[PDB]
C-alpha cells in the first residue's frame, strides 16, 4: 500500500496550484486532504470518496478512483496558503494511509522592487557583522554562505499590514575581519541594480 | 410494541426408521424480541445432552435457532419440543409427527 | 456463479436479562455464519472453518476494536431513541448492512435499522437518502442527511468494499459455497400427497405441485426450507386429493437448474 | 471548547529516561490517536483507542505505551527513551471509529529530542541589530535584526516585543533554522527575525523594541556535571530604542 504526492511545489502569489496525490491501496474508504501550517496541527480540509470534484471557497478537492487521483486545488492563492498539504487515504480497514506531504511555497508580487544590500548598526553585545539583502523580486534566489564562518539565512517574506507591503529579504553575517556587506552575498546571483550604500 | 411469536417445528435429519440412528431437529424460527427456552421430550422428560446452533438473524429482524439431539426412534418412544417465550402464557409443546 | 450476498446484523438490547449479551454482531455469506462479536466475550471470532483458515489474527483483532467501538456507539443511540420514545423497560435496535452479487453480474446494497424489530430507517444509496417510519426517526433522519459526506461514503462501500468483500470470502468459501447437492425427492399420502425433499444445497429450492398439468398455487400448502443439520436442507409441499374426480398430480422441484417431475400414478 | 489539548510542547530526554505526554479532548469524541511525524515520511500510527475502555498498537508500537485513562484523556509513555524516538508527536481524535468520513481533530504537537548526553544542549545568544541609516533614507522604513545563534536542540520560539506588547506585524522569522555546522549530526542552530516599521516609528525616541527568545532546556531533576552554566529552559532576549 502506498501513497505519493510530489515533496514541494513553488507558485506564485494570486495563481493557481494543483497538488496531485496518487495512492495503491487494498481497498478504498475515501481520501482525505489536511493542512499543516510549520510548527502547526494539521487540519482537516477535505473528503472524497465518489468520482467528483467538490468546491469549499477558494479550495476544491477532486478525486478519480479508477485511476487512484486526486487533487487539491488552490486558487488566487495568497501567502497565508504556504503550508504543507497532507493527502491520506482510508483502506479496506478504515485505516489511514498517509502521504509524506506537499510543501506549498508561495513567491509574493513585488510591485516596486528596490535591491539594496544594507549593513545593520553594530550591537555592542555583540562581535557580529550583519548584511540585510532585501527588497529583491521574487525571482531571486539567496544561495548558502561558500564560507564556514559566514552564516546566510534563505529569503523570507515580511507583511508590513498597514502599508499592504511586502518585501523579500536574508540575512548574512560574521565575524570575520574579511566579512564585508559588499560581498556578504557574492555567492548569489543578485540583480544587476541591487544598491550597495557607501561604506 | 410488536412482539412475534415462534413458529416451531420439529423434524429429523434423515426420513425416521426404526432402529438407525438419527438427529432429532426443532427449528424455531419468526420470534421477536430474542430471549427464549428450548427444550427437546422424549416420551415427555427433558433431554439432557442436546445441542444448539448461534442465535441467528433473518432479514425481516425476527430471529432464530436449530436445537438438535443424537437419536434412534422407536415405535414406542413419543419425541417433543418445548418453547417459552415472552409471547406465550405457557410453554408450548409441539410433538414429532412422523 | 448463483446469487450469493454478504451481511452484518447489529443487536442491542436497553435491559438485558443477567448474563445476557446488551450487543451482539454476526456477520453471513449467504445462510452461513462466518463472525461473531459481542459485550460479554468482548472479541470478534469465524463462525466458519474457512474465515478462520483465511484471515490472520491481525484482522481479528483490529475488527475487535472496531466492535468495541460500535458497540458503545449502539448503546448511545438505543439510549437517545428510547427517551426519545419516552419508553420504559427493556427494548431492541438493530442494524443490517449487506450486498448481493447476482447471478447476471448485477449487484444490490443495503442497510437499515429497526427499534423493537420494525423497520425504523432505511437508506436509498440512489437517492442518498434515509426513509423515516415515525418523528423519533425523523429526527435522526434529519441528522445523518446533513452529513453528506456520511452518506457517499456508505454508498461507496455498499457498491464497491462490500462487492469485494464478498467476492474475497466467496472464493475463501468456495468449497462449500459453491457446491451443489441435488435433492432426494419423494411422494407419499398422508387426504393429501406431500411431496418431499431432503439432502440438498443450496438452500433455495422451489417445490409445487401441477393438477392436470396447471399450477394452482393457492391450493398448495408450501413447507418451509429447513436446516437439517448436516449442512443440508429439507423442504417439502402438499396438495389435497380430490375423491370425486381422478385428476393426474405430479411434483415440480427445481433445484440449482435442475427440473424434476415426480408423477403420482 | 478547548480542542485537544496536549503536552509538553518540548521535552530533551536523555537515552533511558523515561517520559509521558499528555492529551486531553473536550469533544465527547470516542476515539483518540497517537502519530509520530517525521521528515521525509507520512504520519506513523504509534497507538490508538477506538474508544474508551480499549486500546490497540498502531504501526510503529515498540518503545511506547498508552493509556485511555477516560473519555477525555490519552496518555503516551516512552518507557525508555532512545534517539530514534526523537520525533513531533501529535494526538489525535474523532468523533468516533464508525464515521467513515469522519475527520481527525488535532493537538498542537510535543517536539521530543532524546540525546545521548546533554552536554550539547546550549540556550541560545540573542542579540538585536538596529536599523542601516542608509535603509532609512532610501526606503523610508527601517528594518531591525534579531539573532539567535548557537542553541542546541531546535526548542525555541523567538518574538519581538514593541512597547511591552507582542507583535507581528511587520515580523519575518526564518521557517527552520540554519545549521551553524552543516556537517555535523549535533550542530547547534542559528534563526534570524526581522522587524520593519516606519522610518516615523523607529525615529520616536520613546519606542522600545525587544527580540525575546523562550528555550525549553533542562530542567531540575536533569543532571548536569559541566563545567559551564547548566542550559534550563529560559528567556534570552536583546533591546533597542528608537533613535531620533
Ligand atoms: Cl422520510
Amino acid at each position: 500500500q502506498n501513497i505519493d504526492q510530489p515533496t514541494e511545489m513553488t507558485a506564485t502569489e494570486g495563481a493557481i496550484v494543483q497538488i496531485n496525490c496518487t495512492y495503491q491501496t487494498s481497498g478504498f474508504n475515501g481520501l482525505f486532504w489536511y493542512q499543516q501550517h510549520a510548527g502547526e496541527a494539521p487540519t482537516f480540509l477535505s473528503y472524497n470518496v465518489l468520482d467528483g470534484l467538490e468546491e469549499k471557497g477558494r479550495f476544491s478537492s477532486f478525486l478519480s478512483r479508477s485511476k487512484g487521483y486526486s487533487y487539491l486545488l488552490l486558487k488566487e492563492l495568497q501567502m497565508k496558503d504556504s503550508a504543507s498539504y497532507l493527502c491520506a487515504v482510508k483502506d479496506s480497514n478504515y485505516q489511514l494511509i498517509w502521504g509524506a506531504g506537499t510543501k506549498l511555497i508561495i513567491k509574493p508580487d513585488i510591485q516596486n522592487p528596490d535591491p539594496a544590500v544594507y549593513q545593520l548598526r553594530d550591537s555592542k553585545s555583540s562581535d557580529k557583522s550583519v548584511c540585510l539583502f532585501t527588497d529583491f523580486d521574487s525571482q531571486t534566489n539567496v544561495s548558502q554562505s561558500k564560507d564556514s564562518d559566514v552564516y546566510i539565512t534563505d529569503k523570507c517574506v515580511l507583511d508590513m499590514r498597514s502599508m499592504d507591503f511586502k518585501s523579500n529579504s536574508a540575512v548574512a553575517w560574521s565575524n570575520k575581519s574579511d566579512f564585508a556587506c559588499a560581498n556578504a552575498f557574492n555567492n548569489s546571483i543578485i540583480p544587476e541594480d541591487t544598491f550597495f550604500p557607501s561604506p | 410494541m410488536i412482539q412475534r411469536t415462534p413458529k416451531i417445528q420439529v423434524y429429523s435429519r434423515h426420513p425416521a426408521e426404526n432402529g438407525k440412528s438419527n438427529f432429532l431437529n426443532c427449528y424455531v424460527s419468526g420470534f421477536h424480541p430474542s430471549d427464549i427456552e428450548v427444550d427437546l421430550l422424549k416420551n415427555g422428560e427433558r433431554i439432557e445432552k442436546v445441542e444448539h446452533s448461534d442465535l441467528s438473524f433473518s432479514k425481516d429482524w425476527s430471529f432464530y435457532l436449530l436445537y438438535y439431539t443424537e437419536f434412534t426412534p422407536t415405535e414406542k418412544d413419543e419425541y417433543a419440543c418445548r418453547v417459552n417465550h415472552v409471547t406465550l402464557s405457557q410453554p408450548k409443546i409441539v410433538k414429532w409427527d412422523r | 456463479m448463483r446469487t450469493h450476498s454478504l451481511r452484518y446484523f447489529h443487536l442491542g438490547v436497553s435491559d438485558p436479562i443477567h448474563g445476557v449479551p446488551e450487543f451482539i454482531s454476526v456477520g453471513y455469506v449467504d445462510s452461513h455464519p462466518i463472525t461473531t462479536y459481542d459485550s460479554v466475550t468482548r472479541q470478534k471470532e469465524p463462525r466458519a472453518p474457512w474465515m478462520a483458515e483465511n484471515l490472520a489474527p491481525d484482522h481479528w483483532e483490529r475488527y475487535t476494536q472496531l466492535l468495541r467501538g460500535w458497540q458503545q456507539m449502539f448503546k448511545v443511540e438505543l439510549k437517545r431513541l428510547q427517551r426519545h420514545y419516552n419508553h420504559s423497560g427493556s427494548h431492541t435496535y438493530q442494524r443490517m448492512i449487506g450486498c448481493e452479487l447476482l447471478e447476471d453480474g448485477s449487484t444490490t446494497g443495503f442497510l437499515q435499522y429497526a427499534y423493537d424489530g420494525q423497520d425504523f430507517l432505511i437508506f436509498n444509496k440512489d437517492t442518498l437518502s434515509w426513509l423515516a417510519v415515525d418523528n423519533v426517526a425523523h429526527t435522526i433522519k434529519q441528522a445523518w442527511e446533513a452529513n453528506q459526506h456520511e452518506l457517499l461514503y456508505q454508498k461507496n462501500w455498499l457498491e464497491e468494499e462490500c462487492i469485494a468483500w464478498l467476492k474475497r470470502f466467496l472464493e475463501y468459501g468456495k468449497d462449500t459455497l459453491q457446491r451443489t447437492e441435488p435433492p432426494l425427492v419423494r411422494v407419499n399420502r398422508k387426504t393429501a400427497l406431500f411431496c418431499k425433499a431432503h439432502g440438498f444445497y443450496p438452500p433455495e429450492i422451489y417445490m409445487t405441485w401441477m393438477k392436470n398439468g396447471e399450477e394452482i398455487v393457492q391450493e398448495i400448502d408450501y413447507g418451509d426450507i429447513l436446516p437439517s443439520g448436516d449442512g443440508t436442507y429439507q423442504a417439502w409441499a402438499s396438495i389435497e386429493l380430490d375423491p370425486q374426480s381422478s385428476n393426474l398430480y405430479s411434483c415440480h422441484v427445481e433445484h440449482s437448474g435442475v427440473h424434476m417431475v415426480l408423477q403420482v400414478p | 471548547n478547548a480542542g485537544v489539548t496536549q503536552t509538553p510542547k518540548f521535552q530533551v530526554l536523555k537515552t533511558g529516561q523515561s517520559m509521558t505526554l499528555q492529551c486531553a479532548q473536550d469533544m465527547n469524541h470516542n476515539s483518540m490517536y497517537w502519530y509520530r511525524q517525521d521528515p521525509g515520511m507520512g504520519l506513523r500510527l504509534i497507538y490508538y483507542s477506538a474508544s474508551e475502555g480499549t486500546t490497540d498498537k498502531g504501526e510503529v508500537p515498540n518503545g511506547y505505551n498508552v493509556s485511555r485513562l477516560n473519555k477525555r484523556e490519552f496518555s503516551l509513555r516512552l518507557e525508555s527513551a532512545a534517539p530514534s524516538q526523537t520525533s513531533v508527536y501529535f494526538c489525535a481524535s474523532s468523533v468516533w471509529t464508525g464515521e467513515g468520513s469522519g475527520e481527525l481533530f488535532f493537538g498542537e504537537g510535543s517536539r521530543l529530542t532524546v540525546l545521548e548526553d546533554l552536554k550539547n544542549v546550549f540556550p541560545p545568544e540573542v542579540a538585536v541589530f538596529e536599523p542601516s541609516e542608509a535603509e532609512i533614507s532610501h526606503t523610508q522604513k527601517a528594518t531591525l535584526v534579531c539573532l539567535a545563534t548557537g542553541f542546541y536542540p531546535d526548542h525555541v520560539e523567538l518574538s519581538w516585543w514593541v512597547n511591552g506588547k507582542e507583535v507581528h506585524s511587520g515580523v519575518c522569522t526564518d521557517p527552520q533554522p540554519l545549521k551553524e555546522q552543516p556537517a555535523l549530526n549535533d550542530s547547534r542552530y542559528a534563526l534570524s527575525s526581522r522587524l520593519r516599521v516606519s522610518a516615523t516609528f523607529w525615529q520616536n525616541p520613546r519606542n522600545h523594541f525587544r527580540c525575546q527568545v523562550q528555550f525549553y532546556g533542562l530542567s531540575e531533576n536533569d543532571e548536569w556535571t559541566q563545567d559551564r552554566a547548566k542550559p534550563v529552559t529560559q528567556i534570552v532576549s536583546a533591546e533597542a530604542w528608537g533613535r531620533a
